[PDB]
Order: structure tokens, then C-alpha cells, then sequence
């Protein structure tokens, strides 16, 4: 993963570069925040290492700047600062994890893995049939541009139908999904709900397999 | 069938075998003599029994 | 007592029929959603682990 | 009415145990009764067991 | 040998291209591998060979403290010039006969699909007989002498075998000597 | 082989077609665990054709009785062969002679009642050597059918089952080849559409307290019959002509 | 590799001079080894005056 | 943001609970890891202060089981095992941050704040939705440029709505988020809290989605 | 037991 190494000492720089490269991480080890900002603006990074005892300006200034343009990436703050007040200062400033000098290499590589796995593995599921999209986790329906607005009952039906893209869903499945655990009134509740939904997603989108429920057309 | 052949082989006798005509003080040293290998399983003998 | 009775009449545990919210509201002579609140409270406290441990196990059979 | 069929082919490896019928070519059946430890089998004069 | 692992082989009921035997015959040829592990308690040997010819136990890349006492024990046969076999043979130490089923039942760990499981016949002594001859002593003529003929896989030294047996017997008799 | 036979074993083995007999003479070109390529002699060779006989031995295959029909080459690379010579043993042959069982040291004598009334007392050196160990191939089938509640689906996602059992299924819901399964393990994940399940008031209360309504899809997954272990060695998928093939197919 | 050290469970003194000694458990095939080695020694090598 | 702290020693438990409640998070405490699993099963938690000194089974297996059970909640370890190898082992098992005893309360609170921010607020220290600007780390809400006096509960609700910007949040999620497992009321409270939040912020921001809780509008 | 132990002691080492 892409690494921005920021430290003053040349030997320490070499050491970290060697270490993370051997672990198979692309390294960009530099010293000035100017070069670091240029690199950030050029290349997408995953994790960024920083020292607060920076020659130019100060580490906290660079951190705060990165906060301003919304650089929401793990910043493993590798510093010499030891005061607990300084540590809180760093953390609330925007620092994620804090390792004082000296450290052991394996400790640092472990912290790095944790931070990266944290900022990744955050996927959102999306069921997109034709132009109708469904962000299931977000309960957010999208007809093209306009985010479609649906009643509780109607959303559920659309959910089931899109999950089974093109598959005729037996009307019993929907009839139970609507009234989950409750009894059903003897009226054509499912039919009229389907009518309302049809009008919203565009009339004649859900078909009607006579006898055997309904089917949301894949195309 | 196997148990009956075992009983028949043990409760049988021979003309002249290991321990022919010694006297034993009971059944227990008859067993001791047989196990020790000093008398054959079927060899005529005088034993005191109660 | 009151929670138990209303809970029973609602779902029907060992009861004649499953009196709906309206019916049970009639039974205790409250024409409001006091019953709904009561049922919410009951269902709520029977999820609390210290109160229901044995019962929770049958669910994930 | 059949959309798709999946056939899976296990392969068990069965070993001798008490109960497995064995026999010979001369009409002498037999149900194995005991898997006897090696050191308990009757052994020949060169220590080769049976 | 307790577990085997050949490259690109998923189960033992398969075969390999260029190899004259089925992976089952290879596992049966591996059961009868006579190794002697000096220091440790569980070692993992590696066999790599390519080309026409017999793959024998002399071709196992030997650890320092692992001795193969019969290096002519044909593991397998390769019949194609482009053929190659690469395998990692796990050797354990124990006593008795432990079948693979007993292990896998006693093991809840999920091995990868590809780790073949060989049955384990640990005990090195194959056949053993004895004769009680009569010894020669100056006055005692009723003394005996016991001649024990051992036949082994070549992994146990006879004297050490008898020392272990006497030790086991003495350890067990302690219950009767120091009775209750 | 039987140490004592009647000389009729060779005929019963070669005339069953359980072995691979050479069609024509020649010198073996390439022996493998699963094919024997034999290069025919010059004179036995018809003028227009290449003169190469290829025998594709049939590896582990179920018999009608759930036994293993396996063939094993009994020749060696680059060695001569004539017409009628056995090139590959069968399930129960040995160098061309029938061999239905194995010969071992029998002693006729009673043993402490373990041979009473036709009982057999077998040593343990016979079990250690795996000489009466038999391979039993078995077939299990899962059919996906069109019900009145909808098509049944073969899929990994199975309700009321953890990732433990699903560890061995691949993505499409069908076991990997080589997976050592034991009684109860899921072999393919098939789930059928399910409808309104009339539950008792008490289940109503239970699902309305912990807020857990069961899914509308019941599981009918194929699983290993109880008491059986084994190693999945082959999976076959059959699909209609007109149904999309899942990933593993 | 200390094998299985057993526990003497029953000392049934039936008489002042007749006893039953029950001793469990032992590694499989050690009951016979110990029992027979003892039995042989007790029968044919214990010293006494007679 | 409800935080689960499962730590064995009673005094430490009470101290930590009062610390969090002072901070603003309501938090519940459990000792037996079996009870911990049940509580995590019934409710929705956001952060776990996992202690490895459990009287039932050492935490590390609990970590492994939950991570196989797909627990995305960050876990901050409060333990005494200072052996470098063990620290790394915990991290690799899934410990996001690892706090060694003797700890500091303010240090613990800062670590937690950092964790919460990286996971829910996607690493950013400022939520910017229209004229609303929320510094979650500083507990400060800014309507336009002026400051607002927000009660604990209303702050919690607003925090959650703004973090899940645009996407409706379930009623039950909110109900857990403001109400500690122990103190669960009997009547309409979430609605009144939303009403006062809307009075202090304006009826436009908090849109009502019947059946499925509420939503902060981004558009 | 003391007799057999003694014979095996001579060769246990």
C-alpha cells in the first residue's frame, strides 16, 4: 500500500523505507511538508507517517492542513513527543495511532495493518436494475436522478422484486413479506400496493404472471 | 460345541503321562501342577476331595 | 400482572384468541395507545440478556 | 420441472471390523468377531504370528 | 509418515500426469518409509524430482537430523521427461497404530483441501522370537540364557529396544511392589 | 493373486473386459497412471494409419454396487507387448489373473471362544496392512425443481446456518473437489421458496420480542447421509437448455 | 512417555489368607503381561519352608 | 454512541462507566463473556473496550469469534499483557488500538474519540451539512456561525444523523444510541427529543420517514 | 513383583 514516510533523521528514514519495502509497501520517504503535499496532490496514498518535530513549520500544522482539505486517510503519527497532554493533543488534532521513539519494527507494521484494514472494508451494497437503483443498506431508491419516495409497504415490495431480478416472485412470498407475521385483510391489498408502485417506477415495469405473482422485468 | 470339546479334552485320561499316580492334596494343587508344567492335564492321579 | 395479561391477549399465549390492539384496549378500558406503549416496554425488557437467556437460545435452533 | 441437477460423488474407504462377513472358496462363511492385537496371536517357532 | 502433500493434487483418488502410480499407491509406498528422527519430535521432509525414472527415498532432501535407513525404497515412478513431483512429507513420532480416521475425529482443525492423510504405524519392531538355551556356569548348571531375535525397520537399535522394554516393565510393576 | 488357483483365473480375467488387453502387438511408448500409448509393430500396422494404440484406463468409477472400478497399468515404459497381453489390471485382477481376495496365515484351532459357530478371529496386522480395505464410491444428487411457490435455488446463502458449515461450499453453493466431508455436512446449498408458516401464539410473542421474523425461504440442502464420511472426488452439474449456468457449472 | 500408571481399586479380602486384587486401568495388552509374569513367579519361584 | 465495556474487576468497571457517562456516551458494563455475547447480540453497540482478563475465556478467542461473526465495531483493548509479541497478536487478531495498563482516563477517552471518528465520521473531525457544522471531537455544534446549547440526548441524535448523512437511520438504532440498556423508558421520548432538536435547528433539516426513523436532509 | 523388578533392574538402564 502507498506510504508517505515523513521523518527528519536520514538513518531512520532509510530504516523505515527498507522495513516497509521488505514488507511490500510502496514507500515515498521525504522530509519537507512541501514535498509531502506535492506527493499527496499527485499520488493517491493509503497511509501517511509523520513526525511532529519537523524542520519546516510543524507536524501539527501539516496534519491540520490535511484535515482542512478532507484528507480522511490514516495518519500514523510517528513522533518523539511523549507528554500525555501532547498525546491527547495529537489524537484530537487528527492523529489516529501514536508510537513514541524508540519502537520495535513489528509493532509498527502491526499498527499499520490495523489502520489500513480499518479505512478499507467499508463497501455499500447496490442493486441496480436498469435505471432503478436500490441502496439496500441505505433505504434509498433512485429512479434515474430523482430519488424515489416510497411508503413502508411499497418499499418492501420493491426490495423483494429487485432482489429477484427477472424472477417471477410467487405472490405468496410478497403477501407474507408485506404482513410479516400479521394476518392479512381479505381485500386485494397486494394488488393496489402494486398499482401504486407501478405508477412511481413507471407504469408497466412490474409484469403480472397470472396466478403466479409478479415479476420485475430485468430489461 | 467348543466348550464341550474343551471339557472333553480336559476330563479325559492316558496310560502313562507326566504325573502318573502321584497323590495330590486337593484340586488346587492339581491346578498348580498343571500350570507349573509338572503334570499333564489328563494323567491318572489320586486326589483328596471334599 | 398488567404487562403479562396484555402481552398474552396480544399474541395469544394460552389464550382463547389473539386480541388485537383495539380489542385489548377495550378490555382494560383505555381507548388509546397505552397498550402499544405497554407492549413495547414488555418486549423491550424481555430482550435484556439478564432477563432472557434460556428463551433466546431456542430462536437460533 | 427440473432446472438443474447436481451429482456429488463421495468415496468412502471401509476397513475391516467386527461384523464384516468374510469367507473362502469352499463355502465356509464367517463373521469377524475380534480384531486381536498382534502380540496375542498364536506364534510359530520363529515368532511369526498367525 | 503421517501426512503428505503433493503439488496440485486435491485428493488421493486422483492421478498425476507423467506419474505411473495413483496417489493412493504413492501413499501406500509412503507408509513403509523407515526414517529415524534424531533430535526433534516432528519433522517435515521435502521430495522434488523430475525426469524419467524411479523416485526413491534417497531423493528426499534430507534434514540434518533425519536419517533414512533404506534409501532405495521406491516411492514412485516418473514416466515423462517433463514430469515432476514435489511433495512435503510430515513425519511424526509415536507408538502403536493410529489410523487416520482416529486423528481426523480427534482433530477439529480444518486442514486445507490438498493435505492427504496417511495412516500411521509407528512401531519399528516387526517380528520377534526367543529361545531359552542352557547357559554354562562353573557350578550352576540349571541356569538358562535367553536369545531374543528381533527383526525391525532399521530405526531402533536392538539394545535400546530391550532397555525401553525393561524400563516399561519395571515402571508398570511399581504398582504391585509398592502395593496400595 | 491366489497362491492356489485352478488355472482358470487368466481366462475369467481377460474375458470379462475389466482389464485392458492389447489390440495389436508393439512396444509400449508411454505408460501413465491413466493411459497407455503403445506403438504397434511394423507388420501389424495397416498401411494408411499411424500405428499408435491409445488405451484410456478408467480411473475411480462407481460400479452398480457402489464399489470402485479402477484400472492400473501393469506394464513398464518401453517394453514389448503382443496381441492379447494384459496392459492394465482391473478392479480385482493381478497381472492378468483374477484375484477376488487375499491369502493369509490361517491356523485351525479354537481360540478362547472367538471362533465359536463360524466366527473368525483376525489379527491386527491384517488391519494395519490395509489388505482388506475396500473403496466404496457413492453418488448423491440434488435436483432443483420448479414449485408452485417459485423455482428452487442452489446457492451458498442458507438460512439458519453459520459460516462453519458453509466453509466448504464454494460461492455458487457446491462443495469443492477434495473436501473431506462427514455425516451432516452440507454438500450443495439448495433453498426452496416457503410460504406463510402457521406458528403458535408463543412463537408470535418470541419473534415480536427479539424482533426476529424467519425468512420466507426454507432450506432443503443436500447433506451427507448420517454415519458416512468420505472425500468428494467428483461433482457433475446438469442444466436445462435455456437456464443460465451458475459460476461453478 | 510414562505410559499408563494404574490405580489399585479393589482389595477384596475374602478370608484371612485369600484375596482378590483388582487393578485398573492398564495399557491394552498389559493385563496379560503383568498377570502372567506374576502368576509364573508366584507359582514357581517364591521361597518358603516345607 | 453506546460503548460496551466488558472488563472483569468491578471497581474498574464502575470507574470506566462513570468516565464514559461523563464524556457523554451512555455505556453498559458486562463481566462474563457469555453475557457479553448475549448483550452484543440483542443490542447495537459501536465501540468495545475488550479486557483480556476474562474469568470465562481469554478475550482473544472472543475477538476471533466475533470477527468471524462479522463484527465491524472497533475494539480498544484494555489489558496488562505488555509482551510485545502478545500486543502484536492482539492487533492482528483484530484489536484496532491496544491500551496497556497502567492507563490514563483522559488518554483512554482520546483514543476512543479517535477510533469513533475514523470509523463512523469517516476520519473527519468536522461534519459539514449546509449551515450545520459539527466538531464531534470538541462536542461543538455550529448553526451557521453562532453556537447552539444542545442537551446531551439531542447532541447524540444530531451526531448520529449527521454522520450517516442523507441516509435514514432506524428508529431502534437511535433508541439504543441515546438510551443505555439499563435505563429504558416506558413512553414517547425519541419523538419529543427530535421535536426539540427540530426547534433548536429548524423543522426543515430533520425530515420524518414513517416506519423507519428519521433522516437529515443533505439536498 | 519385587523379584521381577530386580531381574529387570539388572538390565533397565
Amino acid at each position: 500500500m502507498k506510504i508517505l514516510v515523513i521523518e527528519d533523521d536520514a538513518l531512520l528514514l532509510q530504516g523505515l523505507i527498507l522495513a516497509m519495502q521488505s514488507e511490500g509497501y510502496v514507500c515515498d520517504g521525504v522530509s519537507t511538508a512541501h514535498e509531502a503535499a506535492l506527493s499527496l496532490a499527485s499520488n493517491h496514498y493509503s497511509l501517511i507517517v509523520l513526525d511532529l518535530g519537523l524542520p519546516d513549520e510543524d507536524g501539527l500544522h501539516f496534519l491540520s492542513r490535511m484535515r482542512r482539505e478532507k484528507m480522511t486517510q490514516p495518519v500514523l503519527i510517528l513522533t518523539a513527543r511523549d507528554t500525555l497532554e501532547d498525546r491527547i493533543s495529537g489524537l484530537d488534532t487528527g492523529a489516529d495511532d501514536y508510537l513514541v521513539k524508540p519502537f520495535a519494527l513489528e509493532e509498527l507494521n502491526a499498527r499499520i495493518r490495523a489502520l489500513l484494514r480499518r479505512h478499507n472494508n467499508q463497501g455499500d451494497n447496490e442493486i441496480s436494475v436498469g435505471n432503478l437503483r436500490l441502496n439496500v443498506t441505505r433505504r434509498l431508491v433512485w429512479l434515474g436522478e430523482t430519488a424515489l419516495d416510497l411508503t413502508p409497504k411499497e418499499y418492501a415490495l420493491l426490495s423483494r422484486l429487485m432482489m429477484k431480478a427477472g424472477s417471477p416472485v410467487h405472490r405468496e412470498i410478497l403477501y407474507n413479506d408485506i404482513y410479516s407475521g400479521d394476518n392479512e385483510p381479505a381485500t386485494n391489498t397486494l394488488e393496489v400496493h402494486i398499482h401504486n408502485l407501478r405508477e412511481k417506477i413507471g407504469k408497466s415495469r412490474i409484469r403480472t404472471v397470472r396466478g403466479f405473482g409478479y415479476m420485475l422485468a430485468n430489461n | 460345541q467348543d466348550v464341550v470339546l474343551g471339557l472333553y479334552y480336559m476330563t479325559r485320561d492316558c496310560v502313562n503321562a507326566k504325573g502318573e499316580g502321584m497323590v495330590l492334596t486337593g484340586p488346587k494343587e492339581a491346578e498348580r501342577l498343571y500350570r507349573s508344567g509338572l503334570a499333564s492335564l489328563h494323567a491318572r492321579v489320586k486326589v483328596r476331595i471334599t | 400482572a398488567r404487562e403479562a395479561k396484555v402481552l398474552r391477549m396480544r399474541f395469544g399465549i394460552d389464550m382463547n384468541t389473539d386480541y388485537t390492539l383495539e380489542e385489548v384496549g377495550k378490555q382494560f378500558d383505555v381507548t388509546r395507545e397505552r397498550i402499544r406503549q405497554i407492549e413495547a416496554k414488555a418486549l423491550r425488557k424481555l430482550r435484556h440478556p439478564s432477563r432472557s437467556e434460556v428463551l433466546r437460545s431456542f430462536l437460533d435452533d | 420441472g427440473v432446472l438443474k441437477i447436481v451429482k456429488v460423488y463421495l468415496a468412502v474407504k471401509r476397513r475391516i471390523q467386527p461384523g464384516d462377513k468374510m469367507a473362502g472358496r469352499h463355502g465356509n462363511k464367517g463373521v469377524i468377531s475380534k480384531i486381536n492385537p498382534i502380540e496375542d496371536m498364536p506364534y510359530d517357532e520363529n515368532g511369526t504370528p498367525v | 509418515v503421517t501426512e503428505v502433500e503433493i503439488d496440485g493434487v486435491l485428493h488421493e483418488y486422483s492421478t498425476k500426469e507423467g506419474v505411473q502410480e495413483d496417489i493412493l499407491e504413492i501413499l501406500l509406498n509412503l507408509k513403509g518409509l523407515a526414517v529415524r528422527v534424531q533430535g526433534k519430535d516432528e519433522v517435515i521432509l521435502t521430495l522434488n524430482k523430475s525426469g524419467i525414472g524411479p523416485v526413491t527415498a534417497a531423493d528426499i532432501t534430507h534434514d540434518g537430523d533425519v536419517e533414512i535407513v533404506k534409501p532405495q525404497h521406491v516411492i514412485c515412478h516418473l514416466t515423462d521427461e517433463n514430469a515432476s513431483i514435489s511433495m512435503r512429507i510430515k513425519v511424526q513420532r509415536g507408538r502403536g497404530y493410529v489410523p487416520a480416521s482416529t486423528r481426523i475425529h480427534s482433530e477439529e482443525d480444518e486442514r486445507p483441501i490438498g493435505r492427504l492423510l496417511v495412516d500411521a504405524c509407528y512401531s519399528p519392531v516387526e517380528r520377534i522370537a526367543y529361545n531359552v538355551e542352557a547357559a554354562r556356569v562353573e557350578q550352576r548348571t540349571d541356569l538358562d540364557k535367553l536369545v531374543i531375535e528381533m527383526e525391525t525397520n532399521g530405526t531402533i537399535d536392538p539394545e535400546e529396544a530391550i532397555r525401553r522394554a525393561a524400563t516399561i516393565l519395571a515402571e508398570q510393576l511399581e504398582a504391585f511392589v509398592d502395593l496400595r | 493373486k491366489p497362491l492356489v488357483g485352478t488355472g482358470m483365473e487368466r481366462a475369467v480375467a481377460v474375458d470379462s473386459g475389466v482389464t485392458a488387453v492389447a489390440k495389436r502387438g508393439g512396444v509400449v511408448q508411454y505408460v501413465d497412471a491413466s493411459r497407455i500409448v503403445i506403438k504397434v509393430n511394423e507388420d501389424e500396422m495397416y498401411p494408411g494409419e499411424a500405428g499408435i494404440d491409445i488405451y484410456n484406463l478408467t480411473k475411480y468409477t462407481r460400479s452398480n454396487q457402489n464399489t470402485c472400478i479402477n484400472q492400473m497399468p501393469c506394464v513398464s515404459l518401453g517394453e514389448p507387448v503382443e496381441r492379447g497381453d494384459v496392459l492394465a489390471d482391473g478392479p480385482s485382477t493381478d497381472l492378468g489373473e483374477l484375484a477376488l481376495g487375499q491369502n493369509m496365515r490361517v491356523a485351525f484351532m479354537p481360540w478362547n471362544g472367538y471362533n465359536f459357530e463360524d466366527s473368525i478371529l483376525v489379527s491386527e496386522r491384517v488391519v494395519q496392512e490395509d489388505r482388506f480395505t475396500t473403496i466404496h464410491i457413492q453418488e448423491l444428487a440434488c435436483v432443483s425443481r420448479d414449485t408452485k411457490l417459485g423455482p428452487e435455488e442452489i446457492t451458498a446463502d442458507i438460512p439458519n446456518v453459520g459460516e462453519a458449515a458453509l466453509s466448504k461450499l464454494d460461492e455458487s453453493g457446491i462443495v469443492y473437489i477434495g473436501a473431506e466431508v462427514t455425516g451432516g455436512d452440507i454438500l450443495v446449498g439448495k433453498v426452496t421458496p416457503k410460504g406463510e408458516t402457521q406458528l403458535t401464539p408463543e412463537e408470535k410473542l418470541l419473534r415480536a420480542i427479539f424482533g426476529e421474523k424467519a425468512s420466507d425461504v426454507k432450506d432443503s440442502s443436500l447433506r451427507v447421509p448420517n454415519g458416512v464420511s468420505g472425500t468428494v472426488i467428483d461433482v457433475q452439474v446438469f442444466t436445462r437448455d435455456g437456464v443460465e449456468k451458475d459460476k461453478r457449472a | 512417555t510414562e505410559f499408563l500408571k494404574p490405580r489399585l481399586v479393589d482389595i477384596e479380602q475374602v478370608s484371612s489368607t485369600h484375596a482378590k486384587v483388582t487393578l485398573e486401568p492398564l495399557e491394552r495388552g498389559f493385563g496379560h503381561t503383568l498377570g502372567n509374569a506374576l502368576r509364573r513367579i508366584l507359582l514357581s519361584s517364591m521361597p518358603g519352608c516345607a
